[PDB]
């Protein structure tokens, strides 16, 4: 990697810096630098992470979606044919797309979820695995589409089962996993009903252990909280 | 459109 | 170029798409190959060109101004010493400007500017060639640091004597060119008299003449008069 | 801060 003769430390100050003057492709590659040192990633250093690569990708899914919307119209009838060039460009994007799920899951796989033990590290990045998975899904159309939206639900699945065993029910990366795993159910398996069963459950859940928490804390499952209010509020 | 994720 | 093998006009339609999707150095990539195929630009390929790279350079410069403003509260006194790593950072955001404005800048001299023998063209490219080592003027500190600085000057000027020579005084790119040599004035050449100076008479000459306009055209130069009068509003 | 350019 371009990032194996940079110490450690000086990518993770780097990633910091990236993230300030709002450059998230340098970011991610720092980040993916200090992901390749083979150590385990303090929770700070997994937010840097899932950050960095959120963002592009997130840049990615917003273009292609423009594309997409842009190849449909244009394969509509009475439309004038404009030739290849929608589709070869959808499908650029798409490929870069693909290209940083990849890598995404590839530092997942090699070997940030055999080393996590704990919880909170265990549980995010089974997220992260079915977060870049479900992106695979929103472009996926070939023989494996199945295979990879079974992907994104066995990752957020064990996830699940961990984040219900080991951490409570206001915990933000469970509340997280169960907001990103009910879009999955919603928007990639045709599923609104678990969706929004999911997202229910998680929040009057959260709702009764609230008293449990510090103020800091109340202000960080809150947050979650209303954004499982939020798609509640869409879906319904 | 998004629905939030995080 | 990797755009060698595609077509102009594929080339075209693609630096469009990328625009509606916000992806700018693809944009900019896709301009590039449409100005090495050596044709001459139309009024509306020279603003996907101008648009595209003012873009691209527009984030890196934003970048540049957080990690240089950075680096320096790193410089004062009192400041834990953090290492070499913002300043290294700064670096390649810096040199990764540079080479964006070599770029443009060998557009421009190879061979845009020699083959643009109406105004409108030949005006818009010497103000493309003012703008870009302006840009590299901002982060100068070298040897050639005054070169660079009257390298913009001179082309300014080039872009100014045929603009007052050949374009009405409410033409936008008139306008545009006023604007940005203004602001070259102001934060390059230390001269904020001239930049001032210029500024006023220029929207004043453009005032006496918007009643010879259409609505449309109008509307088109009073939306650069309003720009010269923010940065009057600025710096009085 | 950037004051107006085109
Ligand atoms: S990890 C980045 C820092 N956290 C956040 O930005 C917010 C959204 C405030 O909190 C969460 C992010 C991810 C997860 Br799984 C839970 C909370
Ligand atoms: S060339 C891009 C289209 N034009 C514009 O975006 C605005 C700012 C409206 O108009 C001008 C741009 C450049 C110049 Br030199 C003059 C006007
Ligand atoms: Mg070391
Ligand atoms: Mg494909
Ligand atoms: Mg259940
Ligand atoms: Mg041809
Ligand atoms: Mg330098
Ligand atoms: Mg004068």
């Amino acid at each position: 990697g371009a990032m194996g003769s940079m110490e450690r430390a000086s990518l993770i100050q780097k990633a910091k810096l990236a993230e300030q003057a709002e450059r998230y492709e340098d970011m991610a590659a720092f980040m993916k630098g200090a992901v390749e040192k083979g150590e385990e990633l303090s929770n700070e250093e997994r937010c840097l992470l899932s950050v960095a690569y959120k963002n592009v990708v997130g840049g990615q899914r917003a273009a292609w979606r423009v594309l997409s919307s842009i190849e449909q119209k244009s394969n509509e009838e009475g439309s004038e044919e404009k030739g290849p060039e929608v589709r070869e460009y959808r499908e650029k994007v798409e490929t870069e797309l693909q290209g940083v799920c990849d890598t995404v899951l590839g530092l997942l796989d090699s070997h940030l979820i055999k080393e996590a033990g704990d919880a909170e590290s265990r549980v995010f990045y089974l997220k992260m695995k079915g977060d870049y998975y479900r992106y695979l899904a929103e472009v996926a159309t070939g023989d494996d589409k199945k295979r990879i939206i079974d992907s994104a639900r066995s990752a957020y699945q064990e996830a699940m089962d961990i984040s219900k065993k080991e951490m409570p029910p206001t915990n933000p990366i469970r509340l997280g996993l169960a907001l990103n795993f009910s879009v999955f159910h919603y928007e990639i398996a045709n599923s609104p009903e678990e969706a929004i069963s999911l997202a229910k459950t998680t929040f009057d859940e959260a709702m009764a252990d609230l008293h449990t928490l510090s103020e800091d804390s109340y202000k960080d499952s809150t947050l979650i909280m209303q954004l499982l209010r939020d798609n509640l509020t869409l879906w319904t | 459109g998004f629905p939030a994720t995080v």
